[PDB]
Formats: C-alpha cells, structure tokens, sequence
C-alpha cells in the first residue's frame, strides 16, 4: 500500500533529535486538578524550540486546561497540535471550557497552527462552538490540514464548522493570505444531509483543497450529489474518501459526472456504497473517459453484479499506474471471478486486483505363566518365599527364567519395587547356595536370554532389558552375588546394543554400581 | 450457560383495574407537549382505556405502553376537561391533564392519535358523556 | 430492591442514548447530540418475579479505548454492545468493545444489538453476522424508532441473571392517582401552552 510508504515518509520528515516535537502520548494521565498538572507545565516552559504538542491518550481537566492554556502562552513558535482523545471522561460541563481556554492560551500565544487536530474527542455541537472560537481567529489562516475524524459532530456541528470555515476564509482573503485548506478529514460525524451540504458549499468556497475523507456519515444521495459538485469546482482533489455511506444509483451518477471532469484523482474509495452496478456502469464510463494517476479504486461491498464488475474491470486496465483494485463482496458468481482473473491477466498487471474471498451468486505359577505387576502384589509377603519355593534352582536355566519373569514386572513404585527386590534376593540366595549350580553357567543364560550374547540354538530375546537391567542392579550389590562376575557384567553391559540403548538410565545406573566394586 | 447471581422468588402481580368496568379500549399514540423546546413529543403507544369505578365512581382515563407494559398515561377525569380537535392532522385529540404517570403529578398536554376516524369520535362521544355524567349527579 | 448495573457500549452515533430514551420516556430523540462522558439512567421493569432496576451506563462511542475509561465498567453485570445494521464500519469495532469489556469484567451475560434494521438500504446482513458465533453472546435486531424487538435485550439480561428461563414482563402494578390538584396561579400559564399546542403538527412521517 502506498498509502502506508507515504505516511512512514511524511513521519520520518518530522523527527528531530532537538528541538522539536513534545509528546505525552500513551502515558493515562488524569489532569484532574492544576497542581495535578505541575510536571506537564513544567516540563512544557523547559523546551527550547517547540513545533509540535501530542496529548493523546490523556484526560485534561478544566483546571488543567487554563494551567496549559496560561503555559502555551508563552510558546509562539508552535505550529501543530495533536490533541487527539484528550478528554476521555469528562463530561459536558467540562470540555467546552477546557477547549474555550485551551483555544484563547493559542490565541494570544499567537500560533500559526499548519495542523490542527483534534480526532476521538467526543465533541458534538458543544464541543463545536468550543473550539469555533479557536477556528476563527487569527490563529488559523495558515492552516493546512484540519482533521476532526470521529469528533461525533452532527447536523448542528457540521453547519457550525462550515460556518466558521467560511467566515475564517473570508478574514484571510481580507487580510491578504487567503485560507488555503489542503486535507480535511471528518469521519464518522453523522453529518448526513444538512452537515454534508453545508460543508459541501464550504468547500466551494475554497478551490484548495487536496483530500477529503468523510467516511461513516449515513450521508444519502440528496447530499452526495451537492458534495460533489462541490468537489468539481475543486481541481486539486487528489484522495475522495467517502467510505460507507449510501450513494445508491443517484449519487454515484452524481459523482461520475464530477469524475468526468478531474484529471488529477489518484485514490478513490466508495466501499460499501451501495452502488448496485448501475452506477458502477456510470462510474467505468467516467474513469474510461480519461483519469490518469489513478492508484486506488475500491468499490467493496457495493452489491455490484457480474457485468458491471466486467465493465469496470476493462475500463480500469487502461490506466498505467494502478496499483490497487477492490471488488471483494459484490455479487459475483464463482465463475464470475475467473472471468474477472481472466480479463485482467490479459493486461500487464494481472494482480492488482484484491482478494475475492467473499462473493454470493496355589496361583504362583498361574502369575508366572503371564506376570503382571499387580498380581504379584496379592501375593502378599508370602511372595518372598513362594517364588524361591516353586522355582527349581537345581538347572540355573529355570533360575534364569524365574528372574527373568519376576524382573518383567519391575516398576519404580516403591511398594512393588520393593517386592520384586526382596523376591529377587530370596530367589538368589537360594539359588547361590548350591554345591551343585555353577554360577557362570547361570551368568551366561542370563547375558544370552536379554540379547546380549549368541547361543548355540537361537533362543528368543526378551524387548525391554529396564527391568532385568535393574534387578541386576540391585543383585550386584548383596553379599552373595560373587565378587567374580562384576567382570563379565562389566563388560556386556558396556558392550554396545541396541537392546540397551533403548534404557540409557538403568544401564548407567548397573555401570556405576560395577564400578563401584 | 451463566449461573444465576440473584434468587428471586415469584409474586402476585396487582393491577388498579379488577375493581373497574373497561367502557373504552383502543390502539393510539399519545404525544406530550414539550414547553421547553415547543414541539411534541411522543409519550408511547399502546392501548388507551377509559376505566370507571364503581363504588367510587370516578372515570379514570389510563394506558400502558406496547411491550414494556409501563404506565405512559394515567390521570382522572373532571369537568374542567377541555378535550378538543387539533387543527393540524386528522382524527387527533388534545387535553390537558394533571398526568400522574412517572413519580408524581405533572400539568401536560396530552395529544393522542387514532387509527381512523370514527374510532376518534366514538372516543370524544364517550369522554363526553363521562363528563355530563359527572356533572348531573351535582 | 434489586439493581443490575448495565452497561451499554457502542460505536458513536448508533442508537444507545436514543435506545435508553425510548425506554424511560417514549420518546424519540432524532437530533445526534453526542453524548459525553457517561450518563446513568435507571429504567424499572416489572416482570412475574417482582420488580427489578436496570442502572444503564450509557458510554460515549467516540472515545477511544483504554484503562482510561475503565472506571465505566467497574463491577459491572451486563452489558450490551449496540452496532449499526446500516453502517459496516461500526461493526468491525464490535470485537474491540468485546474486548474491552472481557479485559475489566471477564465473564458476563453480553447482548449484540443491531440497531436501525427499519431502513431500506441495509448494509450488513442476517448472514454477514458471524461474530457472535464465534463468543456466546445473543444477537438481536432492534429498531428504536419502530419499536421492533426493543425490549428483547433486556429480557434476555435479565432471565439470565435472575436464573429463571421462563421470566417474562407482567403489565404494571398501577394504582389510582393520589387526587386531583391545581394551581390557580400557574392555571393560566398553562393555557397559554394549549394555544401553542395546537398550532404545531405532530412529527409523523
Ligand atoms: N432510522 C432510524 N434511525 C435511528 C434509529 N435509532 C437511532 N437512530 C438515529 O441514530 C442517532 C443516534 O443518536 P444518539 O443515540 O443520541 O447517539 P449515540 O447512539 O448515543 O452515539 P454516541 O452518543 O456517540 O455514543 C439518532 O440521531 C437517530 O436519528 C432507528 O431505529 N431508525
Ligand atoms: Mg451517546
């Protein structure tokens, strides 16, 4: 969006690293009293050279106000004010006399004011003739730019602010520097006849102007017609930004006709304008008459139907310096679009259009035989026993495939880790203690059965070693586990697998209890 | 979805009209004058009635508005009543009366619109003959 | 008795203050004067639960957002969130002053109101409203000048905070009028007024 760029240049042109702008922007405070406001007043007499004063997003009160009008009095070199929403809270008895005295401290300071802004201020007609008295005086000749969006106005404060727009042309043009308006900005006012057309014949007045946006004003077409042929007189119109109102087929009639005759408009925004794709036919005749510059051209949520969008469409792809087109919203079928997608690829830009995302047309060995953790608990304490009992320790093959089952079951619950320990040291102990059980032969099965070692015929291996590798783990470090196989499970446990890989912690928690040893 | 934050429990509902006889019921607008800005401004619409008591027997003239069912007009009847056509409009009716709708007794002059015509009169003739009514029984 | 801080929000020039004027006068403010700060006005219904109060803080549209004017929705209890049917543009704001209004007072009964569904040339429609889907809010269309559906919001607050899914609005508990009074000495001054009234037609459209 070059709308965007410009901006971001327009701000850039305006920072300086002295001497310059002073804000208060973004800080919430309640000028609520007039010493309430001393370190504002304060630090506004400390300032060099000042050209700019920001007091959005505050809330002065009235007796702020005199304190800042009285302190501003002393600063003649100011040429702008942002006093956008610096009011929030106050009621009616409050905002007419704040910007009564806010407008005599700039008055007899004796300003210049280039800007003037004064948008979010919920002013109304009040708040009009507050600052009506600001506008007329001397004090605003030079304006060039006067943005009231969202001041809330009506009927009342747009025939008020046209009333003194005027009176404030007709004092410059007699002092010798006629008034000379460039952006006006007076959105969301609900100036919806009688203000629109009284600001219509203000701008006659004036030949001056640049942009004009007066988006969100319920204006119709009896007062459409009258803003534009106010904007005829103008030839300077570079932005036409009436966004959501209600131009129906009459005034969008209305304003092709004034289209006709400008040759400078670069945006032109009239969504949901309800345009109904008669006065988008008016309108793709006017641009196709000759509008060169144009940039922008939004006609969103018009209702527009199918052909209309095609005739707008091929007036618009003559243009050379088009950047942006809106048709999302208008009724065009599915089939529509690529219709659209196809007529303009058949031109250079072929994506200038926006998106068009939104169109309408006993049991021990009963446990041994599956073990599972909780059915060795229900054992009770006579597991300790049951399970050395019922295992034959004679061939260190069964007693392998004993420890193995009851090892299967580990879990670091404390309750049933502490029984499969217990079980494993009775079964040990027992099986240790035999003249006729060799212990290397038991070593051996045990490496071969958790898949550390080969044998001789090819004996299933177990998939998790977390358990047997911590029963061993505990095993190591009783009495009768003999002091000559920490070698061998040394050296297996440290040899490389992928069975063991998978329990990083139980393997280096055994290695560390060999190396203890 | 939310959760209730105030119990209240259910009450007899009493309305000032088991005790009347209803001898006027019909659907108008009513309009109270506005001094300070001099222009009418509408007070409600809903069903205008002309209730009279009988033991009491006094004539009561009152309305309750469409949907909110609030009480827009409510005074009594005297004979220094002063009912007559407004000039401007058609089959509309103006008065003055010490209204006790709101919070208290306010002086207003109440204009109100009929349908058609001879809803209007038969209006006008039943105010009449309340009034003749009260005045005979002197 | 039993009061419900309401608090109605909504972008300027959609209808809350003509909205909260038709309920407590009848009448029909067609003048935009924008309202300033925060007015409370408090609205009495009567329904088959006894009466209840409506405390209505109607906002100021025009100001912007913000801590600055949260002291608007300190404890509050409902809320209603009024935008324009004819106007898109006032309700894309309608996700901002939802959120301003869950960041003070998390979770309570929020009614969205379009407002001005009795003109011709309607912008937003019936299917161009997903919003309220996507919360759990409850969507009604009012009008303030024809009277259509302009005590459903209302309702609707109040059986959800009452608890009672059936309440419904009983006509009145109206009494007789005191007695009659007069004052000879305005007497008069009050037929000058009858002599005005009827030189003045009735705003009928
Ligand atoms: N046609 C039509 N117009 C309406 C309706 N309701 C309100 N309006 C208009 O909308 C305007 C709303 O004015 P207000 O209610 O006083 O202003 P507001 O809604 O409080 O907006 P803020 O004060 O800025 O917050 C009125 O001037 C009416 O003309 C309606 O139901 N139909
Ligand atoms: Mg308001």
């Amino acid at each position: 969006a070059s709308e965007d760029i410009a901006k971001l240049a327009e701000t850039l042109a305006k920072t300086q690293v002295a001497g310059g702008q002073l804000s208060f922007k973004g800080k919430s405070l309640k000028l609520n009293t007039a010493e309430d406001a001393k370190d504002v007043i304060k630090e506004i007499e400390d300032f060099d050279s000042l050209e700019a004063l920001r007091l959005e997003g505050n809330t002065v009160g009235v007796e702020a106000a005199r304190v800042i009008a009285k302190a501003l009095e002393k600063k003649s070199e100011l040429k702008r004010c942002h006093w956008s929403d610096m009011f929030t809270g106050r009621l009616r008895t409050e905002i007419p006399p704040a910007l009564i005295s806010l407008g005599e401290g700039l008055i007899t300071a004796g300003a210049q004011l280039v800007e003037l802004d004064l948008s979010d201020n919920a002013f109304g007609p009040d708040g009009v003739q507050g600052f009506e008295a600001l506008l007329k005086s001397s004090a605003c000749f030079t304006l060039q730019e006067l943005k009231l969006n969202n001041c809330g106005m009506g009927i009342g404060g747009g025939k008020i602010l046209a009333a003194a727009l005027t009176e404030c042309h007709r004092k410059s043009s007699a002092q010798g520097k006629p008034l000379a308006l460039k952006v006006f900005v007076a959105g969301r006012n609900r100036l919806e006849n009688d203000g629109a057309t009284a600001l219509a014949e203000a701008f006659r007045v004036i030949g001056t102007l640049e942009e004009v946006h007066m988006p969100q004003n319920g204006i119709n077409h009896p007062g459409i017609t009258a803003l534009a042929q106010a904007f005829a007189v103008n030839p300077l119109l570079r932005v036409i930004n009436l966004n959501d109102n209600t131009f129906t087929e009459k005034g969008a009639v209305a304003m092709a006709e004034t289209l006709k005759t400008l040759r400078q408009v670069e945006v032109i925004n009239f969504g949901d304008c309800l345009v109904r794709s008669k006065g988008a036919v008016a309108i793709a005749d006017a641009i196709r008459g000759g509008l060169p510059k144009l940039k922008e051209l939004n006609l969103s949520f018009c209702e527009i139907k199918r052909d209309a969008a095609l005739a707008v469409a091929e007036a618009m792809a003559d243009k050379a310096e088009l950047e942006k087109l809106d048709l999302n919203g208008n009724t065009l079928g599915e089939e529509g679009c690529e219709q659209l997608q196809e007529v303009l690829e058949g031109f250079n830009m072929a994506k200038v259009l926006a998106s068009l995302s939104d169109d309408e047309d006993a049991d021990v060995s009963t446990f041994l035989a599956f073990p599972s953790p909780e059915k060795l608990l229900r054992l009770g304490p006579k597991s300790s026993v049951l399970i050395a009992q019922q295992t034959d320790t004679s061939d260190p093959e069964k007693v392998v495939s004993a420890f193995l089952k009851v090892s299967s079951v580990f879990k670091d619950e404390a309750t049933v880790r502490m029984a499969v320990q217990d079980a494993v040291d009775a079964l040990m102990q027992k099986a240790f203690n035999s003249s006729s059980f060799n212990s290397n032969t038991f070593l051996t099965r045990l490496l071969v059965h958790m898949g550390l070692l080969k044998s001789e015929d090819k004996v299933k291996a177990i998939a998790n070693l977390y358990g047997p590798l911590m029963a061993l783990n505990h095993m190591v470090q009783q009495d009768y586990f003999p002091k000559a196989l920490a070698p061998l499970l040394l050296a297996f446990v440290t040899k490389p697998n992928s069975a063991l890989e998978s329990c990083s912690f139980a393997r280096h928690s055994l290695l560390q209890t060999l190396y203890k040893v | 979805h939310f959760e209730p934050i105030v119990s209240l429990p259910e009450v007899e509902v009493k309305s000032g009209e088991e005790d009347e006889e209803i001898l006027f019921k019909e659907r108008a607008k009513l309009y109270r004058w506005d001094r300070d800005v001099s222009q009418w401004k509408e007070r409600g619409v809903g069903d205008i009635k002309i209730l009279w008591h009988t033991m009491k027997n006094y004539y009561r003239i009152l309305m309750r508005r469409d949907q909110v069912f609030k009480v827009c007009a409510n005074h009594v009847i005297t004979k220094t009543m002063e009912l007559k056509p407004l000039n401007v409009s058609n089959n509309a009716l103006v008065w003055t009366a010490s209204d006790y709708a709101d919070g208290e007794a306010k002086v207003e002059q109440l204009a109100v619109r009929f349908k058609t015509k001879e809803v209007a009169d038969c209006f006008k003739k039943t105010f009449e003959e309340c009034q003749q009514n009260l005045m005979k029984l002197q | 008795q039993v009061q419900f801080k309401l608090v109605l929000v909504g972008d300027g020039g959609t209808g809350k203050t003509t909205f909260v004027k038709r309920h407590l006068t009848g009448e029909f403010e067609k003048k935009y004067v924008a309202t300033l700060g925060v007015e409370v006005h408090p609205l009495v219904f009567h329904t088959n639960r006894g009466p209840i109060k409506f405390n209505v803080w109607d906002t100021a549209g025009l100001e912007k957002f913000g801590g600055l004017r949260d002291g608007y929705y300190i404890q509050a209890q409902c809320a209603i969130i009024m935008f324009d049917v004819t106007s898109r543009v006032t309700y894309k704001n309608v996700p901002n002053w939802h959120r301003d209004l869950v960041r003070v007072c998390e979770n309570i009964p929020i009614v969205l109101c379009g407002n001005k569904v009795d003109i011709k040339d309607r912008k937003v429609k019936a299917k161009s409203i997903v919003f309220h889907r996507k919360k759990n809010l409850q969507y009604y269309d009012i009008s303030a000048k024809s009277n259509y559906n302009f005590e459903k919001p209302f309702l609707w607050l109040a059986r959800k905070l009452i608890g009672d899914p059936n309440l419904e609005f009983v006509a009145m508990p109206a009494l007789a009028p005191p007695e009659v009074v007069m004052d000879p000495a305005l007497a008069a001054q009050y037929e000058h007024d009858l002599e005005v009234a009827q030189t003045t037609a009735l705003p009928d459209e």
